[PDB]
């Protein structure tokens, strides 16, 4: 909760997303005297959108070990839509755990299920799973504009998710998230396959020119078949050319559907 | 469609053009074909699918196809956009022997008639030629041999052996390990044993199926027997004892 | 179901004939057939008629048919309910027509009792040889009503009307007499059947000048005959903007000028035969 | 026609018989300048709003009108280029009148042609209407005429004229005016007669000044002839109507 | 908030036409109620997002004030619903102890389903319930200075049930503004900010393109904080510029032959 | 909106709904996708260079040809496509002799592009106002050079969009960008030809898929004593020979 | 948002009388650079800078001679402008062997207009996309005028368009009524019709090559003051 | 429960 434990050097990628969501972090935490002249207190709570895996969840995590942030995990559908008793006793408990806990921040992910959809007033419905939506709403606007935390939410789809909260004073932003260029596929290899028995003085640019549009996750798995086959030769290291025939496997050995 | 552009102009986002990729996407479900070129002659061949022994055997419209007595043409997939190709090629070899008084090279040919595919691809109200060919012959006077290789998106490519259409890659495997830039065969019936064996895959010891021409100096064309083809087909096959 | 029974709201509630103009003898062709059975049931039999069983309407909308279609009740005392043919449809196939069946025993189980039925085109298709995955639903749904009645389930005593704004497109089938006796057409009225329905509503408000209508229904070509009780509130509307809350047929004018290009910019769309 | 339907492409009767791809043009008009058509007694004369949209325009510079051969006098509205081009068909095909029949060209048969033109790009289906709604009046041996144009071609005859985005408040005095004078005026009092109108249109758009331009045509002023006015004139009259408007 | 009747623009022409609507529903029942004439319970109307259609619904209760609750139908979408359905009908006897209060419905019925048939989903229990709490109503011309009602995104898309267009019709689509109007809705949007006034919005009010009125708050908010992306206590005002193509980003990635 | 491309894109002489027409971006990309080029500027010659995919082992590739003259003091390149490319060089050489005909000098180069750059413009509009020859545009980002009187060692990048650009140095193909850069901090202005022809060799032996020999790259030269040529394979053999020892550390 | 329809081509009008299509030509140019200018009583002027591609790169031609009565710039797509060109030196070509009584500049534009018209009706075919600035001097003496593809030509004293121009025309319309009340120099307008151009940008270096000017009056031919020589004028 | 899953519906 207090220590994510990963960098800027750990992120390769587009990278460009950390500076604008190195605004809102800081200057609400650190300095809004560059903006008190100017409307103070001028940001008050966004929001961030991107395909699966695209480092959304990794970005923001990229900095909560950062400003020793403190952040949660009750993530999601996973802990508070399936084990239910008044969510909201939680969300209460919550800021009561958070009323007055400093350099913390709220962050949860899965939200295309909990609050994206309002059941379209069918699939049997359910209630509770608003109630403790709306009871946040409650405890959002409590004191977050004269106070200091802040607020970050995540989707894969963000017009997939619900609208109707969009009130602004209640919401700010919302930032997009895609593939990178081949830059932000160079610096990836020098974290990925670095941890792997290789050899060095290695071209890892090549790959980037013929692995086109494509997320960062899976390229660990592009590590994890190619240090496949040396094995496969009863040899030991690898080769560079091993992801060429490892890329021929993977890519136009996937876009078949 | 006068004009209209319809999806032969629309590039992709990829890069790509649909309608050509999909064109030699298409030529392959048709019969085979072979080329080689040795020391000093060069050889072709393809295939005739099994009919009901009605396809007429006489006058059958084949695969080979002279322009001169030093060139021929074979090709693949679609027969009915073949049979202009072959006819305006020839016309510009009569002109070409004409208003030059000269026969035709080679070089001259394979960029015509490469050349005139992308007309038929950039250009308006026109579909292109789903079909792709070679060239095979020498120049004259030259004991040189040559053949090449085009196909409908107007590029040529010159080789050594090569092979278009159906189950290519099930085959073309077997010649860059047996032929090689190293060293030719040294005449006509080495290139033959060869050439027919690395067919026999895709063949079901059908020795009437496939048809068989060669090439040599001075414009010595011919088509051979099927008799000194299936004598060839047998012995080879006496050599499988193992 | 329970939705059966939360439909039926002002079954029996006068608002008598004295209210409505320009319809004095489609009236005489429908209090002839239906209150007579349901009056003086015998004469049918002293005489050797299958009586009646079905009616409806026909015409441009908001032209005052749904008035008709509850001013009978005035006359009867008698039950009623208000349906439409829109309401119906759901996910579930059947539970859509199965309603069907719950209704008309729901009138059996108690009557004098008839039934009134909007909008039926949503109902009215031919049936087709061709489909989609669905729109068959409706024409399975429909024929149910198709039989009941007329079906091998014999009928009597009870009554209903249906109505649209597009008579085409019906299955003939539906048309068969026997399934409904009798026809008519509504239409927007001449001047005079105009006329009677722009002074109804003088007739409850304080009217204060002379007649001042002949030229006045000069304009009247145009209007339906819904627009008036519109146009008629509209000229208090704005007779007393001016804080003068006594009218006029001074301000009138500025209103019923002014509707007639307001709807026109919309209007005539349509007829339906 | 709304979507899923007929208003998009030109030639396709939606099927209360109409080209919505023609009445969004008069639209387009509607969202353009001002400007007039008035029959004198003796003549025409037009008008327009020139429209100041800065600062660094000139006076007297950039018109908004053009002219037919000699007599001929045309103006423009909505669109300029579309009203500039058939223009040039103005003054095209009066000399093939002219070098035929060895005469000036009269109005009545004028429209004939350009009545036409614009109709016959109103059929097909390749093509747009002119986005205009057009004023062209002169004089001939047989008086003196005035006709507005409309896209669609519905050209009619009028005495005094309108368009842009001030009509039912500018024609409004054009009729609240000649019931005033059945006499029908002369050319130099009808000048500041309408140069009433366009100080007074313009109070729909007062976050901006403007100016105007004036045409000329008569038989006791010009021998009939078009031309513009300056110097007192029109000095007198701008001064004037904007004097009897306080 | 309290803020004023306006807070949006010089539309004067619907505001102080449209309550002229509900000044009969306000009051004036001396000869209204003695005329006993027609009187519209709940002026639900139209035009699609992007308006301040909640803020002249919401400002025109700056003079007949209204409690801040007004829930809507994905208050009424729910397991087993109609103790939901059971609020609504019982929403308007309760505040009809005593007060002017009105609350806003907002409906957007079929953005959750399809319309392939124009025989449509009107919505299970709004349809009911829209009906008892309209149809057994009056405003008495004191303590009931409105009348409640909602509105919707497109008046296309209804099965309009008894007496939901008997009365209930007064409905206008609010008219997008003109140049005249947008600068000084902008203008609105920095009263509590201050910039370098070089370029004002009468400037802008010719680039303008396409804008309705909502996302335009999406203007200032962002471009007050281009400026202080660039930590100028002196708010710039040309980082409108390129913040408002920001709208959906152009993809603008290196123009290469314009 | 939600589909600015899709719903845009089929129409070939349609502006974008923000201003960048399409049809020309969809052929500006394919030049990536075929195989790379390079050449530099210099004042003692003109160095150019290419890969050439030797896809099986028996294309005589010696036969291939990413590069060509125009006349004897010009020579081009070549990218991308290649079908499409023989029409342009069919059309451009026919300006020079005959422009060493009307005039009966030699031709300058910046006179020659400006007439092969306006070509690739003929769909949607026109040149000099006709209308119209051929349906859809064509991807080869060609990469002519030559010598000349006013401005001596030249060469120009062109494009189908039609614009072009006076470099100093400029690679193609997808390897482009991952050279580009290497070259711009090591590109001097008083440099020789031999060790550019040394430096070219450092991206090809850098970018390339597979190991380098006579038969994946050539080259070709300029100077105003010879004017064009190329380079057979051992001298292509000898170059890379010696290039090592530059590298032993 | 949501897609529209009516801009698949250039010949429907928008319901509500846009030619949807035209404005997105007329994107590009503020989308693209800056080529500005004023008017003198005897002299007038063009002033544009450079853009690039990278440092190893020249920079684009941007200002472009028609006959030495006129020139002119441009501002957006550079094909359009040699058509424009390329068709515009054979009018004041064709006027200088037929009549001998050189062209004006204003009935330019009024042909020109007319070209774009013609080309903004018909299918087959497209607008072309560009707004460029122009000058002259005839008998009545010098001029400056401004296009867009509508074919709306408006003479004007000057006039700014690119991006981050806003704040050079608005320096222009502050500063009026001083830089045209001279004549016979040349070379102090520009010194203002510089900094006009020091509105919004970046430059920061010596701005040497990245811009270009050529000038014409009633004595001076039209020729463009580049390279090393434009260095004083900054 | 006393109960589990089974359904039927229309798509449009
Ligand atoms: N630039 C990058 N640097 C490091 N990891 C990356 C980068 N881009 C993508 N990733 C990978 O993407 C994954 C992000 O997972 P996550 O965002 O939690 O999934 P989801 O987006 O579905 O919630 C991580 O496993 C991470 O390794
Ligand atoms: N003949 C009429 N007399 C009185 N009111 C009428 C008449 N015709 C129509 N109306 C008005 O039309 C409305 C409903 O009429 P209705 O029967 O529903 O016609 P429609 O079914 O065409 O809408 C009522 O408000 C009523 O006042
Ligand atoms: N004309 C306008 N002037 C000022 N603000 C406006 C205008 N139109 C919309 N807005 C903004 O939009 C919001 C109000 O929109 P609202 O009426 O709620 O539309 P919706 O109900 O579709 O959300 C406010 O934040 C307001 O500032």
């Amino acid at each position: 909760e207090e220590k994510p434990d990963v960098t800027y050097s750990d992120v390769g990628g587009c990278k460009d997303q950390i500076e604008k969501l190195r605004e809102v972090v800081e200057l609400p935490l650190l300095s809004p005297e560059r903006f008190a002249t100017l409307g103070i207190d001028p940001p008050k709570g966004i929001l961030l959108y991107g395909p699966p895996g695209t480092g959304k969840t990794l970005c923001a995590r990229a900095v909560a070990n950062r400003t020793d942030a403190t952040f949660i995990r009750v993530i999601g559908s996973e802990l508070v839509q399936k084990y239910v008793g008044e969510g909201a006793r939680m969300v209460r408990e919550l800021f009561e755990m958070a009323r007055t806990k400093k350099a913390c921040i709220i962050f949860f992910d899965e939200i295309d299920a909990v609050g994206g959809a309002r059941f379209d007033d069918g699939a049997g419905g359910d209630n509770e799973v608003q109630r403790t939506m709306l009871e946040l709403i409650t405890q959002l606007d409590g004191f977050d504009p004269r106070g200091n935390i802040k607020v970050m939410f995540a989707t894969n789809r963000p017009n997939t998710l619900d609208p109707a909260l969009l009130r602004p004073g209640r919401i700010d932003r919302k930032v997009e998230f895609s593939l990178p260029d081949l830059e932000g596929r160079a610096n990836i290899f020098r974290i990925h396959s670095k941890s792997m028995s290789v050899e060095r003085g290695i071209r890892w640019e090549l790959i980037s020119r013929l692995c086109p549009n494509s997320t960062g996750a899976e390229l660990r798995s592009v590590c994890t078949e190619a240090g496949m086959f040396a094995i496969r030769a009863r040899r030991k290291v690898a080769t560079e050319k091993d992801f060429l025939k490892a890329v021929d496997k993977v890519i136009s050995g996937y876009k078949k559907f | 469609m006068s004009g209209y552009d319809r999806a032969l102009s629309i590039f992709s986002p990829d890069g790509h053009i649909f309608q050509v990729e999909y064109a030699l996407e298409a030529v392959k479900r048709g019969t085979c074909a072979v080329g080689v070129k040795g020391k000093n002659c060069v050889v072709l061949g393809c295939e005739r699918r099994s009919t009901l022994k009605l396809q007429d055997t006489r006058i059958t419209p084949s695969k080979v196809s002279k322009i001169d007595s030093h060139v021929v043409l074979s090709f693949s997939g679609l027969n009915a956009d073949s049979r202009i190709l072959i006819e305006k090629a020839r016309v510009e070899a009569q002109s070409h022997r004409l208003t030059l008084e000269d026969p035709v090279t080679v070089e001259y040919l394979t960029r015509y008639v490469a050349g005139v595919q992308q007309r038929y691809t950039q250009s308006g109200g026109v579909r292109p030629f789903g079909v792709s060919t070679l060239i095979a012959g020498f120049d004259p006077r030259d004991d040189e041999p040559k053949l090449y290789q085009t196909e409908p998106s107007g590029i040529y490519s010159s080789w050594s052996a090569q092979t278009i259409g159906r189950n290519s890659k099930t085959v073309r495997e077997f010649l860059e390990k047996n032929y090689d830039r190293k060293e030719p065969p040294a005449t006509v019936e080495e290139c033959v044993k060869l050439t027919v064996r690395s067919l026999l895959e895709v063949v079901q010891t059908g020795a009437k199926n496939i048809e068989i021409t060669v090439v040599k100096p001075d414009s010595d064309i011919v088509a051979l027997s099927s008799e000194e083809i299936n004598q060839y087909v047998t012995q080879i096959e006496q050599e499988k004892q193992e | 179901d329970p939705l059966v029974y939360n439909m039926t709201s002002f079954e029996q509630g006068e608002i008598t004939f004295d209210g409505i103009g320009g319809l004095t003898e489609q009236i005489r062709e429908l209090r002839e057939v239906i209150e007579l059975p349901l009056k003086n049931p015998e004469i049918f039999q002293r005489v050797g008629i299958k009586p009646p069983k079905g009616v409806l309407l026909y015409g441009p909308p908001g032209t005052g048919k749904t008035l008709l279609a509850k001013a009978v009740a005035a006359t009867i005392g008698a039950n009623f309910i208000f349906s439409p043919a829109s309401g119906i449809v759901d996910k579930y196939i059947g539970e859509s027509a199965r309603i069907i069946r719950e209704m008309f025993a729901y009138a059996k189980e108690h009557e004098p009792c008839i039934i009134f039925m909007d909008e039926v085109d949503a109902i009215g298709g031919r049936r087709f040889s061709e489909g989609t995955s669905a729109d068959r639903e409706i024409q399975r749904t429909l024929m149910e009503l198709l039989t009941q009645m007329d079906g091998f389930d014999n009928l009597g005593q009870t009554k209903i009307i249906m109505a649209t704004n597009r008579p085409d497109t019906l299955d003939p089938a539906l048309l068969r007499p026997g399934r409904l006796d009798r026809k008519v057409e509504i239409p927007l009225p001449n001047e005079a059947g105009r006329l009677e329905i722009f002074k109804i509503h003088t007739a409850k408000v304080k009217k204060t000048g002379e007649f001042d209508f002949e030229a006045a229904v000069k304009m009247s070509d145009g209007f339906n005959g819904a627009d008036i009780r519109n146009c008629a509130t509209e000229a208090g509307f704005f007779a007393i903007r001016d804080d003068r809350d006594h009218i006029n047929p001074d301000d009138l004018m500025k209103a019923v000028r002014k509707v007639a290009e307001v709807k026109k910019l919309e209007g005539t769309i349509e007829y339906q035969k | 026609s709304i979507g899923t339907g007929y208003d998009l492409s030109n030639s396709v009767f939606s099927p209360d018989g109409r080209n919505f791809q023609v009445e969004y043009a008069v639209k387009a008009v509607e969202n353009g300048t001002t400007s007039i058509g008035i029959k004198c007694n003796d003549g025409v004369v037009f008008a327009v709003e020139k429209l100041i949209t800065s600062k660094l325009l000139v006076p007297q510079k950039n018109v908004k009108i053009q002219v037919v051969d000699r007599h001929i006098g045309c103006v423009y509205s909505g669109l300029i280029p579309d009203g500039r081009h058939l223009v040039n068909r103005g003054r095209e095909e009066a000399a093939s009148f002219k070098k035929l029949y060895k005469t000036p060209i009269p109005i009545p048969a004028f429209a004939d042609r350009l009545g036409q033109y614009v109709q016959a790009h109103t059929l097909y289906n390749s093509v747009r209407p002119f986005g205009v709604s057009t004023i062209f009046g002169g004089v001939d041996k047989n008086g003196a005429h005035l006709y507005m144009l409309e896209p669609s071609g519905s050209y009619w005859g009028y005495k005094g004229a309108a368009t842009g985005k001030g009509r039912q408040s500018a024609k409004a005095e054009l009729e609240k005016l000649v019931d005033h004078h059945p006499e029908g005026l002369s050319a130099r009092e009808a000048v500041k007669q309408a140069a009433k109108i366009i100080y007074l249109a313009h109070e729909d758009n007062k976050e901006k000044d403007f100016e105007l331009e004036i045409s000329w045509c008569s038989l006791s002023e010009t021998n009939g002839l078009h031309k513009f006015v300056k110097g007192d004139l029109l000095q007198e009259a701008i001064d004037f109507a904007q004097k009897e408007i306080n | 908030p309290t803020e004023t009747y306006s807070d949006v623009g010089g539309l004067d022409k619907q505001i102080e036409e449209l309550v002229e609507a509900i000044v009969l529903p306000m009051k004036r029942a001396d000869k209204f109620k003695d005329m006993g004439i027609r009187a519209p319970k709940g002026a639900l109307m139209y035009g699609p997002p992007g308006t301040g259609k909640t803020l002249l619904a919401r400002a025109c209760a700056a003079q007949t004030n209204a409690t801040f609750l007004k829930l809507a139908a994905p208050q009424l979408v729910q397991m087993y619903i109609g103790e939901g359905a059971k609020l609504v009908r019982d929403a308007f006897a309760l505040a009809k102890e005593k007060a002017p209060t009105i609350i806003f419905i907002d409906e957007l019925d079929a953005i959750g389903t399809k319309r392939f048939d124009s025989e449509k989903s009107g919505d299970r229990e709004v349809q009911r319930t829209m009906l008892e709490l309209l149809n057994q109503l009056d405003g008495f011309s004191s303590d009931d200075r409105v009348k409640v009602l909602a509105a919707t995104n497109r008046v296309d898309v209804l099965d309009p049930a008894l007496l939901r267009s008997g009365r209930l019709d007064r409905k206008i689509e609010f008219p997008l503004p003109s140049e005249d109007s947008r600068a000084q809705i902008l203008q609105i949007h920095s009263r509590k900010m201050t910039t370098d006034d070089d370029i004002n919005w009468q400037e802008l009010a010719r680039s303008t393109d396409e804008f309705n009125g909502a996302q335009l708050k999406a203007v200032t908010v962002e471009a007050g904080m281009i400026a202080l992306r660039n930590g100028q206590s002196s708010v710039k005002h040309e980082d409108f510029v390129e913040g408002i193509s920001e709208v959906q980003a152009r993809k603008s990635k290196s123009v290469s032959f314009y | 909106m939600f589909l600015t491309r899709s719903e845009y894109d089929r129409g070939v002489s349609t502006f974008s709904p923000e201003g960048r027409l399409f049809q020309v971006e969809y052929s500006l990309e394919a030049i990536k996708l075929g195989s790379t080029a390079i050449g530099i500027a210099t004042k003692e010659g003109v160095v150019l260079g290419v890969e050439k995919r030797a896809t099986s082992p028996l294309l005589e590739s010696d036969s291939i040809e990413k590069i060509v003259e125009i006349d004897r003091h010009i020579g081009c390149a070549m990218s991308g496509l290649t079908a499409d490319a023989r029409s342009m060089i069919e059309h451009a050489r026919t300006a020079a002799v005959t422009h060493n005909l009307y005039y009966d000098e030699d031709i300058n180069v910046e006179s020659l592009t400006q007439s092969v750059c306006d070509l690739a413009l003929r769909f949607g509009e026109g040149a000099s106002g006709e209308e119209r020859l051929m349906s859809r545009p064509f991807g080869v980002a060609l990469l002519i050079a030559g010598h000349d009187a006013d401005d001596g060692y030249q060469l120009f990048h062109a494009e189908p969009s039609g614009t072009f650009y006076r470099y100093n140095a400029k690679a193609i193909g997808s390897g482009s960008e991952g050279a580009q850069a290497e070259l711009l901090n090591e590109w001097h202005s008083s440099l020789t030809l031999k060790e550019a022809e040394l430096l070219v060799l450092k991206i090809l032996k850098q970018v390339m898929e597979e190991k380098l020999d006579e038969n994946n790259a050539q080259l070709s030269c300029i100077t105003k004593q010879d004017g064009f040529k190329i380079y057979d394979n051992e001298k292509t053999a000898e170059l890379i020979k010696e290039l090592k020892e530059k590298e032993a550390a | 948002m949501f897609r529209n329809n009516y801009d698949g081509d250039t010949v429907t009008f928008s319901p509500t009388g846009r030619l949807f299509q035209v404005e997105y030509a007329l994107e590009a140019i503020k989308q693209g650079s800056v080529t500005v200018g004023l008017r003198s009583n005897t002299h007038a002027v063009l002033v544009a800078l450079k853009r690039n591609a990278d440092e190893l790169s020249s920079y684009q031609k941007k200002i472009i001679k028609c006959d030495e009565h006129m020139g002119l710039s441009l501002a957006g797509l550079a094909p359009d402008a040699r058509v424009l060109s390329n068709y515009l030196r054979q009018q004041c070509n064709y006027s200088s062997l037929v009549f001998n009584r050189k062209l004006a500049v204003e009935r330019a534009g009024h042909l020109l207009c007319d070209k774009a018209q013609k080309n903004t009706q018909s299918y087959g075919g497209r607008p072309y996309g560009v707004g460029l600035l122009i000058i002259g001097y005839d008998k009545s003496g010098a001029h400056l005028l401004e296009f867009q593809p509508s074919g709306n030509v408006t003479e004007l004293y000057g006039t700014a368009i690119g991006a981050r121009s806003q704040g050079a025309k608005t320096y222009l319309e502050r500063t009026l009524d001083t830089f045209i009340k001279i004549d016979g120099n040349p070379d102090e307008l520009i010194k203002a019709g510089v900094e006009a151009i020091s509105q919004s940008l970046r430059d920061e270096s010596l701005t040497v090559d990245n811009l270009s000017i050529a000038i014409v009056g009633k004595d001076t031919p039209f020729t463009i003051y580049d390279g090393e020589a434009v260095a004083k004028y900054i | 429960s006393a109960r589990l899953g089974g359904a039927s519906i229309a798509v449009q």
